[PDB]
């Protein structure tokens, strides 16, 4: 309850399963029991509730829209709690958070214990690793130009992309990815820039692709 | 109250 | 399930003013003990949801007095007094007198700042994007709000819909902004079979549609 961990494949394909583990860092001590649930957030989404267990029991609850796909367990001795899905849709997608809930009751005062996980984002697709094309934007605006770089045809997420090696800052805007419905992703990073400069100033996009192993440094001129 | 422990 | 219904979907406030969340169930919140079961949440940007109010109108330690809640068995109100920058955020409802658990949809909030024009750039694809097969036009637009924007593609002059679509960037942290690309993906035939392309931008910081076009080659 001061700490909670979650870890698990990043990438899984419909057919296969979807597991998640979340490790409990607990705290002060005290007498009663938790309730540890699953919560998922599609992107762009809302919450919702997959399921869930106390710990004194071993008894889970589970939401019915998740079809008795969700099979959740625990293990105390080993500080953690489990999540595993089959079989697996595209529309299952999301950030995987793990929580822990009680009331508390060992101040002068009523309070909670109220504890997330970072999430772990998780996606469904049968697409296969794809390093990204990645194109240069040129300016085609008399004060100021803009630049940048399109990073297509990728899987899966996530992409980095950088200035300069990160020595541009100021003024890049990095985009969220589309799913485009080839299954794969493309998106552009931009950067601003007083127009005198592209005379004397050198502009490169470097972009990492680390599910694919791929680097790519495309200068970026006019 | 369902899906919250206690702690005492 | 019990249903969960949030309104707004999208609160901006501008900074030092109100702000007002509605949550409704379909179903008494009040159990048995006579507590009634809803909790509130604030997912901050790029952060997991976190507990700010409990039991309708508890506050967290470290909540700020400026946050309050209130309700019946079934309507619920979170207000805000003075909105501040540290507030913005997705807010949801949560009712946990029965399962499975049911969130509301979330509000989300964001800061409300001076009206600002995008500025408008457009790319035209690069030789190496046509001996791909597949060409991609990109339009730029940099640091505008409100959110709220019309981008119109043009080919050859004639309004061209389908097969554009459009990716926005959350908030700026440092001038409260919002940019937005657009692009327009054709197979490379039939992007050298038009010679003029344009996207053109509506916004409440225009007085009228500003547009920026290329011939290609």
């Amino acid at each position: 309850q001061v700490q909670l961990v979650e870890s698990g494949p990043g990438v899984v394909k419909p057919s296969e399963t979807l597991s998640l583990t979340c490790v409990v860092s607990g705290g002060t001590p005290g007498r009663g029991f938790l309730y540890w649930s699953w919560v998922r957030q599609p992107p762009g989404k809302g919450l919702e509730w997959i399921g869930g267990t106390a710990t004194n029991t071993d008894i889970t609850d589970y939401n019915p829209s998740l079809k008795s796909r969700a099979a959740i367990s625990k293990d105390t001795s080993r500080n953690q709690f489990l999540l595993n899905l089959k079989p697996l849709t595209a529309g299952d997608t999301a950030v995987y958070y793990c929580t822990s809930r009680a009331k508390d009751y060992r101040g002068p005062s009523y309070s909670r214990i109220d504890v997330w996980g970072p999430g772990v984002l998780v996606t469904v697709s049968s697409a296969s690793t794809k390093g990204p094309s990645v194109f240069p934007l040129a300016p085609s605006s008399e004060s100021t130009a803009a630049l940048g770089c399109l990073v297509k045809d990728y899987f899966p997420e996530p992409v980095t992309v950088s200035w300069n090696s990160g020595s541009l800052t100021s003024g890049v805007h990095t985009f969220p990815a589309v799913l485009q419905s080839s299954g794969l992703y493309s998106l552009s990073s931009v950067v601003t820039v007083p127009s005198s400069s592209l005379g004397t100033q050198t502009y490169v996009c470097n972009v990492n692709h680390k599910p694919s192993n791929t680097k790519v440094d495309k200068r970026v001129e006019i | 109250a369902v899906g919250i422990g206690a702690v005492f | 399930d019990i249903v969960m219904t949030q309104t707004p979907l999208s609160l901006p406030v501008t900074p030092g003013e109100p702000a007002s969340i509605s949550c409704r169930s379909s179903q008494s919140l009040l159990d048995s003990d006579g507590n009634t079961c809803l909790d509130w949440f604030l997912q901050k940007p790029g952060q997991s949801p976190q507990l700010l109010i409990y039991d309708v109108s508890n506050r967290v330690s470290g909540v700020p007095d400026r946050f309050s809640g209130s309700g019946s068995d079934t309507d619920f109100t979170l207000k805000i007094s003075r909105v501040e920058a540290e507030d913005v955020g997705v807010y949801y409802c949560m009712q946990f007198v029965e399962f499975p658990l049911t969130f509301g949809g979330g509000t989300k909030v964001e800061i409300r700042r001076t009206v600002a024009a995008p500025s408008v750039f457009i790319f035209p694809p690069s030789e190496d994007q046509v001996k791909s097969g597949t060409v991609s036009v990109v339009c730029l637009l940099n640091n505008f709000y409100p959110r709220e924007a019309s981008v119109k593609w043009k080919v050859d002059g004639a309004l061209k819909t389908g097969n554009s679509q459009e990716s926005v960037t959350e908030q700026d942290s440092k001038d409260n902004t919002y940019s937005l690309s657009s692009t327009l993906t054709l197979s490379s035939t039939e992007y050298q079979s038009h010679k003029v392309y344009a996207c053109e931008v509506t916004h409440q910081g225009l007085s009228s549609p500003v547009t920026k076009s290329f011939n290609r080659g």
